[PDB]
C-alpha cells in the first residue's frame, strides 16, 4: 500500500538459516522478518530499565515533574470514572 | 462479566486473547507467564466466566536520566489490551485507572515520579493521549502522567 | 569492491519507525536490530519444530526422564 | 575521528569472546559494548531503586499486586 | 557427604557455592533459579549438611545441523562446577557420570545422538578430554560423546 | 599468559554509561566491561539451540556417531567409577 523497500546487507548463510525458519513455519520470508523485528522491536522499547535524555529534554521532564499539579480533563475523566468490575 | 484486575498466575486460560494485534496477543501467550515469575514486569489480568482472560496490562519500575545526576524512578506502563469482545466499552481506560491507583500506592516506597508508556503505533499514542498521557520532552511517542497529576486527578 | 548481499523488504513506514525507536533505545543501527531479531527467531523455529513439535507427546516425556534418578543396571 | 575503548585482555579471554560472536554472527567489537551496555543499564537500575533501600524494594513490590481503592 | 543429585529448587542454598570461577558462582546465583522455572536448561545440584550447594551442572536440548538436512537433536552439557572444598576427590568426573547415564535414559524419546559441552577455557578443554570428551570437528573447543560410545562405556 | 590490548570503537555517550555503572559498581571500567563480556559469552556459548557446522565438519560429525562404538579410556573410568553419593 504505502510501503517502501528496506534493503538489508546480509551474509548468505544467515539469509539461508531464515529461509529454513520461515519454511519450517509456514510462512513467507519477508512476513517471518518483520513478525520477528516488530515483536522485537516493542520488547526493547517496553523493557528499558533505563531510559536516556537529551539534556534539554531532561531538563523539561525535570520542570513537568515539579509543575504544580494541574491535571488534564482526560486524565480526571480516566482516574474518576469507575471499572465496569465495580458492581 | 469481567473480574477485577489481579496479578497473572498459571490458572489463567491466554489462548482464546485476542486484541487485533498478533505481537500483543503473543506477548501474553508466550512471554507474559515467564515475565511473571523471573520478576522482569508485573502482569495484571480481568477474566470472565472461565478464568478466561479478557484484558491485561504490564507494569515495571524504570529510570530516567540525562548524558554525558540520580535517575529518577519511574513505573512503565507496558501492553495492555482488551479482548475484540469488549471494545468501546471503557474497559482499556478502567485498565489505565487501574494502573494509575497502582502508582499512587507505591509511589513514596522508591520515589516514582511519575508513569510512561512507549506509544507503538499513532493509534495507541491517540489511544494514550485520549485517556490523559501526554508526550514527553525526551520522546512524541513516550507518553506521561506526573504521579502529581495522578494524585490531584482523582 | 565486492558485491553486498541484501534481503529486500516491503516495510510500512509506521514498522520502519518502531524498528529505529527500538534499534536507537539499543544503541544499534537499523540493519543489526532486524537481522539479530531474525536469527534468534530462527534458531527458536527450528529448535521448537525438531525437537517439541515433531512430537509434543515425545518432548514431555524426555523432559520427564531427564530429572529421573540415573540408576546403572 | 575514531573514539576507542583501550582494553587489556588476555589472549584466552579474548578467544572466548570471539568464539561466542561467531555463534551470534556478531563483530568483536558489537559483542562486547552490546554486553557491556547491557551489563551497565542494569546495574544503574539495580543501584538507584533495588540496592538504595531493599526493603523499600520489596514493600513496592508488595503494594503494587495489592488491591487499588481510590476511596 | 554429597548429596546424590537431584533439580535445583528455590530450597536450595546458593551463595556460599565457590569453585574458582566467579562467572560459574554467579550464573548459579543470579540465573540458575530463573533458568530452571522457564525452562532455558535443566539444573542438577549436590549439597551437604544443611541444603548448601557443593556441586551442580545444567543440560539442554539442542541440535546440529550444517547449510538443509534434519538437524541432529543432542545434549548439551552447560556450566559443571564443584565448591573448592571438594576439588581432586572424583566429584567432577562423577557429575559427567550422572549427566552421562541421564543421556542414556532420555535418549531414545527425541532420538538424541550424542553429549557436547563447550570448553569456556584451555583448562576446561584439558578436563573434559581427561573424563572422556573429544574435540568435535566444528570446533576444537566444542567436545562431544556420541550415545554409542556412552553406551558401550556403562 | 600475557596481555593484549584491545581498541574498540565506542560512542562516548556509550563510553560515559559504562563509567557511570562500573562507579556504581565499585570496578575498574575494563573489569565492568570484561566481566560482562566473559558472562555474555559462556550464555552466548552455552545457549545455542541450533550448533551450525560447516558442511565438511557435518559429515564428520555423522560418521562419528554413526560409527562402531569405541569409548576411549578415560570415558570408560568416567562411567565405571562409582559416585560419592555411592
Ligand atoms: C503501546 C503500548 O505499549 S500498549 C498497546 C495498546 N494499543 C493497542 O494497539 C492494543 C490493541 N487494541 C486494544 O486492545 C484496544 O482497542 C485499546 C486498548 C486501544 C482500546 O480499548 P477500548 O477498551 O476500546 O478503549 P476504551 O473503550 O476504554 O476507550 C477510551 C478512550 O480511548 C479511545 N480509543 C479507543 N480505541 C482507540 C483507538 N484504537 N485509537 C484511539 N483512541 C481510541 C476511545 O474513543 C475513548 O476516547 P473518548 O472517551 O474520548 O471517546
Ligand atoms: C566449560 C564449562 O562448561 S564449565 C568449565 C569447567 N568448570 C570450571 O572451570 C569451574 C571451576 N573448576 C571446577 O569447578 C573444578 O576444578 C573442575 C570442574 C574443573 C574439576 O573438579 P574436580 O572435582 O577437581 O575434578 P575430578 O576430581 O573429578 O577430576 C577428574 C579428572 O580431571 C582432572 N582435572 C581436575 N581438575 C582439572 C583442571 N582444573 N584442569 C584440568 N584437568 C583437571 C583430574 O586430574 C582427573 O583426571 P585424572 O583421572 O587424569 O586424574
Ligand atoms: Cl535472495
Amino acid at each position: 500500500m504505502k510501503r517502501e523497500t528496506l534493503n538489508l546487507r546480509i551474509k548468505p548463510a544467515e539469509r539461508d538459516l531464515i529461509d529454513r525458519a520461515a519454511k519450517a513455519r509456514g510462512k513467507n520470508r519477508t512476513d517471518f522478518v518483520l513478525e520477528a523485528a516488530r515483536a522485537a522491536a516493542e520488547e526493547a522499547l517496553i523493557e528499558q530499565r533505563i531510559i536516556m535524555a537529551d539534556p534539554e529534554a531532561y531538563q523539561e521532564f525535570l520542570v513537568r515533574l515539579d509543575q504544580t499539579p494541574s491535571p488534564n480533563a482526560a486524565l480526571r475523566k480516566t482516574m474518576q470514572t469507575p471499572a465496569p468490575w465495580e458492581q | 462479566m469481567i473480574s477485577t484486575p489481579e496479578p497473572l498466575h498459571a490458572g489463567h486460560i491466554l489462548t482464546p486473547f485476542c486484541c487485533g494485534v498478533d505481537s500483543i496477543d503473543n506477548w501474553l501467550k508466550q512471554r507474559a507467564m515467564k515475565n511473571q515469575t523471573t520478576g522482569a514486569s508485573r502482569t495484571f489480568v480481568c477474566c470472565g466466566s472461565d478464568s478466561n482472560v479478557l484484558a491485561y496490562y504490564s507494569l515495571a519500575s524504570s529510570a530516567v536520566t540525562t548524558n554525558t545526576p540520580d535517575p529518577i524512578p519511574v513505573v512503565v506502563l507496558g501492553r495492555l489490551a482488551v479482548d475484540k469482545s469488549l471494545h468501546g466499552q471503557g474497559v482499556a481506560r478502567a485498565l489505565v485507572r487501574d494502573a494509575g491507583l497502582r502508582v499512587i500506592q507505591v509511589a513514596e516506597t522508591i520515589g516514582i515520579r511519575g508513569m510512561l508508556v512507549h506509544a507503538l503505533s499513532d493509534e495507541a499514542r491517540e489511544f494514550f493521549q485520549r485517556v490523559g498521557f501526554v508526550p514527553s520532552p525526551m520522546d512524541p511517542m513516550m507518553l506521561m502522567v506526573t504521579l502529581g497529576d495522578l494524585v490531584e486527578s482523582v
